[PDB]
């Protein structure tokens, strides 16, 4: 319809919190427009209705409101998105208006911001092997395209380094696959929720530094910002992207800064309406509310395009039981953990390769895709550095003096690998020379404990020493 | 105005009936005696009111009423070299009235309105005048006080008052539409002021310690948070820092503390000068005191006062610390009121929007292009109290999410009265790699390689100390027991400072470069002279170890020169060694 | 050598570990313990609204 | 129990301006009164102590003490583990110096002392070491003071 109509007769304002009594006509979920008495408008969702009252959260703050001039007027009833294919380029706030200069986007379509779920049977399965360059990851821990790969991050840990390293190198490699289709540009999404000026600078100057904002979407939310906004930016961060990969054929990489700032707002509000907590006093439906973000990427089979995440998390301590790393290690589809005992010995990036994982690593990497060597040597790499980091435990107990052969072997492997492997700076590694580090690594042991490696590929790249690349 | 009377009263918390009208965060009085008190929740005819006095006494049908307006301070001339209460009332004017005690219900304006300033325009008629520009501008001590517009004033200029002298409350300039701007204006203390740009910090804030200053930095628009046990050193810092650091304005805001310690800085300060320009230290200081006996609903409100005062001083182009003596009793007020409201708390008695507050205080800060066209810099310095020492208190955690750099302090050390007693290992900062080139061109061109290499004997020393905790240290070869007696030379030599001697209580940068050259020089003679099979021993009884560890102790007019003794002494002692 | 080194350090240790796990989660009981009491405090007040 | 984290000495330690802390260690030794200096503190010891106000030397005697016995506990803890032939001559000085403390500084009676003879019990002790050793007082104070032996005997 065309016409407004008012509700006065709000009888309760506190917190995030408003209610309004003859509100019957209000549907469920819907958005609202509270006016001030002078004049101010401030948005507002349906939480709760019912034939006697209902029950609304303000986004903005509720200072100057009053319960004799305020007034809610409905703007519409479900909570939509006018997208376009001209918001490439462009800046946005938390709630989709711009803070650029620019005039607005003129919609060609408006859609839901709650999304719907995928049906398993249009899905397909992520093939595509992506070389983020970085050998911890694409050895190791390889990212697909189509994948929800978290960064398991700390307080003083270079995260979003690692991120913008990520989206500025990333590339596939259609020769080895054998596709030979010409690799277009990642488009690139960028939610924030809650970042710093700090942060946001570093992140503008890089996006600036390496051209891609002429790609790029982004939707700020900054510390100073309202805490309620933070619900709806994700949700649109992710309408967005899945329109541009599923209309137009584009290969979206999507970004989200924190999401501990998210599960911060959800506890408010839960908290505000005394839900039943689960541990620590988040609320019981955070799996719920986190599954319907973090499954909206994949591929969809009959379409180009395709939907990547990476979110970023910084768990509240060192702590991987925390109920926000637990339910997102249960929802993703592997994640990458950062170490602060690497992060002290001037290694960067400082990736901790045991307790990292990567789910969909088998479908993307053997004979026909990267090399048919791949998957042995990575397990062998991991049992040869999970040896050696037990060893050192046994020689903080009993003194490195009474070592034998073998264990002393592993502890220079082990040390070794993390100053070779692991560190490396910068700079963009192909995947060839990964592999030819990791088979520089693996020759300095015997021939016949490398179990897990069949002798064929023994044979063939065996042997290599290590200062014939770094000497 | 709105009016009613007073319906129940429990605690600090007062619900009044017959509001209908009042608006959110705005200001009541309370009762016959005019007690402040702030509107947070509304729910039909009633309203929910927190004091910021003591609510003993009240009786029920009092009247209360709203003045329509929310919590502001008056920012104008006359602000320094102050003493404020939590909600901006000066105490040397309260003392005059009230004897030796603080009595409720005492109302005083926050600027003098006798004093005269000695004026001077700068428009003229027919100038068109927006936000945050330059009207003219008043002496002060040793500074310019600029009168500013107000940022949401625009306008032409009909007349302008002579040069001469005023108060505060005469109107001086008189705009077209019929505003007249005063010397003074009122602000909202939690809405963040107006500004153009906010730029990248470049430049360090120097603290005048060796270990903050040298392992740690911290920008001149950055945040610091330094945590720790009680008696473990954050009171001592802070002060240092409001002492001898190089910012023009020091707002030191003691939120829930002793006593004893603002009346040691309101008595100390008058007599010592500050490193800048001369004159007495006070001059250049804003205090804002809220005891710890004091009511506790006013702690709230003192630290957005503090900031709200930081961030006018930044629109006039001036560089500004802010200190906060502990933001745990912050957060003990708001978890008094939250559980008065009968709200769910979320961790530790905590009400969910802990960490938001948080972060929209800290996020005050940063080096901004102001609305007149100047710069201005505020750094904010924040101390955390957690309980029994465990940094996994929310508060903390909450914490450290924002700041840029963590300075965290132990009690093992400040048992062994090794002060600063910050913890080498458990500390960082993210500004590090930002002020390199200010380090390159202002100290030295090597200064980044030496702070490395410090670094890395401090990380090789560290290594070795669980190997010799178990095994001995006579058992340790000639190459690392080097290492650890290097170790304990930068340990006691360096990184030890001590506060209250008349010369160690300051460094420059550079002599603080010219020590790390001493240490790494000894080092590199001592490496090179034990392949030629010396005894541990024979170097450790070297008269010339004396002189190193003497050497902070050397005043800064004499360092220079006692550099080059030391240097050409250590040359000699190693070149005629066995 | 290593007697000594065990009963020195590494039995303290433990017993000092497992005193802070043990008062943090009796914290975390007593927490839950004052959440129930308000639900029902809730309950009961609810089922008096017009009698 | 003896938990210096509990809620009441934490709160109260927020508060004051120090604290005296008994020792169990000290009580089961006999020595009586069994405080322990190393997590004692007195904030406001600087304002009452100094030029004209007691003595000159006091706050620099108070800070080498401290070092001294922090140095010495942790070479006895060192020995409780390793044993007693590793040391060298300046660990064994530092061992001494930490039990000649315990039974001569801090072991009393009921016998009232003044600031003075405390302060020349101090410098006894502060004279088993080497000047070298003495890095926190100054060159003057030490051609004034050191070289004292036992007169009580
Ligand atoms: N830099 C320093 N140099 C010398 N002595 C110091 C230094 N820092 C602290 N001290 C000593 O240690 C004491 C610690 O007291 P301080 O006021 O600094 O503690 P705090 O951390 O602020 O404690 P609280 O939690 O009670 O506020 C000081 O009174 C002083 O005796
Ligand atoms: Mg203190």
């Amino acid at each position: 319809d065309l016409l407004k109509k008012e509700y006065t007769g709000i009888t309760y304002i506190s917190g995030p919190l408003l209610f309004v009594e003859n509100a019957k006509d209000l549907a469920y979920g819907a958005i609202v427009d509270i006016k001030d008495g002078t004049g101010r408008v401030r948005g507002g969702q349906v939480i709760e209705v019912s034939e006697e009252y209902a029950v609304i959260q303000v986004f903005e703050e509720t200072t100057g409101l009053d319960l004799a001039t305020t007034s809610v007027s409905l703007v519409e009833d479900v909570a939509r998105l006018g997208v376009s294919k001209e918001m490439l380029g462009r800046r946005f706030n938390g709630i989709g208006k711009p803070i650029d200069g620019l005039p607005p986007i003129t919609p060609e379509k408006r859609l839901p911001i709650t999304g719907l779920p995928l049906n398993p049977v249009a899905r397909r399965k992520p093939e595509q092997f992506i070389q983020t360059g970085i050998s911890t990851i694409d050895v190791m821990n390889t990212l697909v395209r189509g994948q929800k790969l978290p960064i398991f991050s700390g307080s003083g840990l270079p995260a979003n380094e690692i991120a913008a390293q990520i989206a500025r190198q990333a590339t596939v490699r259609p020769d080895l696959s054998g596709e030979g289709e010409k690799e277009e540009p990642f488009a690139v999404v960028f939610a924030a929720m809650g970042i710093t000026q700090r942060e946001l600078s570093y992140f503008i100057q890089e996006f600036e530094r390496t051209g891609a904002l002429s790609r790029s979407v982004l939707f700020l939310n900054k510390a100073d910002d309202p805490t309620i906004e933070r619900i709806l930016t994700p949700r649109m961060a992710l309408t967005v992207a899945e329109y541009l990969a599923f209309e137009h054929d584009y290969h979206v990489l999507v970004i989200l800064t924190d999401m501990t700032n998210y599960c911060e707002a959800l506890r408010e509000i839960g908290a505000a309406r005394e839900e039943i907590p689960g541990r620590r006093g988040y609320p019981g439906y955070m799996y719920t509310d986190l599954a319907t973000i973090y499954e909206r990427a994949g591929v969809v089979e009959g379409k180009k395009g395709s939907v990547t995440q990476i979110p970023i998390l910084s768990m509240p301590d060192d702590d991987r039981t925390h109920p926000i790393p637990d339910l997102t290690g249960y929802i993703t589809e592997g994640q990458i953990q950062l170490s602060r005992e690497l992060h002290r010995k001037g290694i960067y990036p400082p990736i901790d390769p045991l307790p990292s994982l990567s789910r969909l690593m088998n479908n993307g990497v053997g004979k026909g895709k990267t090399r048919e060597d791949h998957k042995q040597v990575s397990d062998q790499l991991y049992s040869a550095y999970a040896n050696g980091v037990d060893i050192r435990k046994l020689v903080a107990i009993i003194g490195e003096d009474a070592l034998t052969e073998n264990d002393r072997r592993y502890l220079q492997f082990a040390d070794a690998f993390e100053r070779f492997f692991i560190n490396q700076g910068q700079q963009n590694r192909s995947i060839e020379e990964s592999l030819q580090i990791a088979w520089a690594l693996l020759s300095m042991l015997p021939q016949g404990e490398l179990k897990r490696i069949s002798k064929d590929h023994i044979g063939k790249y065996y042997g290599q020493k290590l200062e014939e690349i770094w000497g | 105005m709105i009016q009613g009377v007073i319906q129940k009263i429990a605690g600090p918390a007062v619900i009044a009936k017959g509001m209908l009208g009042a608006r959110m965060y705005d200001i009541c009085k309370v009762g016959e005696e005019g007690l402040v008190g702030e509107i947070i929740r509304l729910d039909g005819d009633t309203a929910f009111v927190q004091v910021y006095e003591d609510t003993s006494g009240l009786k029920v049908g009092e009247p209360v009423v709203s003045t329509g307006l929310p919590l502001a301070v008056e920012l104008g001339p006359g602000m320094l070299n102050g003493i404020y209460d939590g909600i901006q009332r000066p105490l040397e004017r309260i003392r005059e009235k009230t004897g030796i005690y603080i009595t409720r219900g005492v109302v005083v304006h926050a600027l003098d309105r006798e004093k005269k300033w000695a004026w001077t325009p700068m428009v003229k008629p027919g100038d068109e005048v927006r936000g945050g520009m330059v009207l003219g501008t008043v002496p002060e001590f040793g500074f310019t006080h600029k009168i500013l517009v107000p940022p949401d004033v625009r306008g032409r200029v009909k007349e302008v008052k002579p040069a001469g002298e005023y108060t505060v409350e005469e109107p001086v300039v008189v705009l077209e539409d019929g505003t007249e701007l005063k010397m003074y204006h009122t602000w909202p203390v939690r809405r963040a002021r107006p500004v153009q740009r906010k730029l990248d910090p470049n430049t360090p804030f120097l603290t005048g310690m060796r270990i903050l200053d040298v392992l740690f930095p911290v920008a001149m628009g950055g945040t610091a948070a330094i945590p720790g046990p009680f008696g473990s050193g954050k009171t001592v810092t802070q002060q240092s820092l409001a002492k001898w650091s190089n910012a023009d304005v020091v707002v030191y805001v003691g939120c829930g503390e002793r006593g004893n310690e603002m009346t040691d800085v309101l008595v100390e300060f008058p007599e010592l000068t500050d490193p800048k320009t001369g004159g007495p230290l006070m001059h250049r200081t804003v205090l804002i005191a809220n005891t710890s006996n004091m009511p506790v609903a006013a702690r709230e409100a003192s630290i957005y006062v503090g900031v709200t005062i930081a961030e006018y001083f930044r629109d006039q182009g001036f560089s500004v610390a802010l200190m906060a003596d502990s933001t745990s009793r912050w957060a003990e007020a708001l978890r008094e009121i939250s559980s008065r409201l009968e709200e769910m708390p979320a961790e530790e008695g905590y009400p969910p929007y802990l960490a938001a507050r948080l972060a929209a205080f800290y996020e005050r800060a940063g080096k901004v292009i102001t609305l007149g066209g100047e710069e201005g810099a505020v750094t904010i310095v924040g101390a955390v109290s957690p309980p029994g020492g465990d940094m996994s208190e929310p508060v903390t955690q909450s914490t450290l999410r924002i700041v840029g750099a963590f300075w965290r302090l132990d009690a093992s050390l400040a048992f062994r009265r090794h002060f600063p007693a910050i913890n080498w290992n458990g500390s960082y900062s993210l500004f590090t790699s930002a002020l390199d080139p200010w380090y390159r061109e202002n100290v030295a061109e090597d200064y980044p390689e030496l702070r490395d290499a410090i670094s890395e004997l401090l990380q090789r020393e560290a290594g070795l100390q669980e190997i010799v905790q178990l095994v001995g240290p006579d058992a340790l070869q000639d190459a690392e027991r080097l290492v650890i007696e290097v170790g304990r030379i930068i340990r006691e030599d360096f990184l030890q400072q001590n506060a209250y001697h008349e010369v160690d209580a300051y460094c420059s940068m550079k002599k603080a470069y010219g020590i790390m050259k001493m240490i790494l020089a000894f080092y590199k003679e001592a490496e090179a002279a034990i392949k030629r099979g010396v005894s541990i021993d024979e170097i450790l009884q070297l008269p010339v170890l004396e002189r190193i560890g003497r050497a902070r102790y050397v005043s800064e007019e004499e360092f220079p020169a006692y550099f080059e003794e030391a240097m050409k002494e250590i040359q000699g002692a190693f070149k005629a060694l066995a | 050598r290593r007697v000594n080194a065990l009963e020195q350090v590494v039995i303290p240790g433990i017993r000092a570990q497992i005193r802070f796990i043990q008062q943090v989660l009796e914290q975390r009981e007593r927490e839950d313990t004052f959440r129930l009491k308000r639900i029902k405090g809730k309950i009961e007040a609810r089922e008096a609204e017009e009698e």
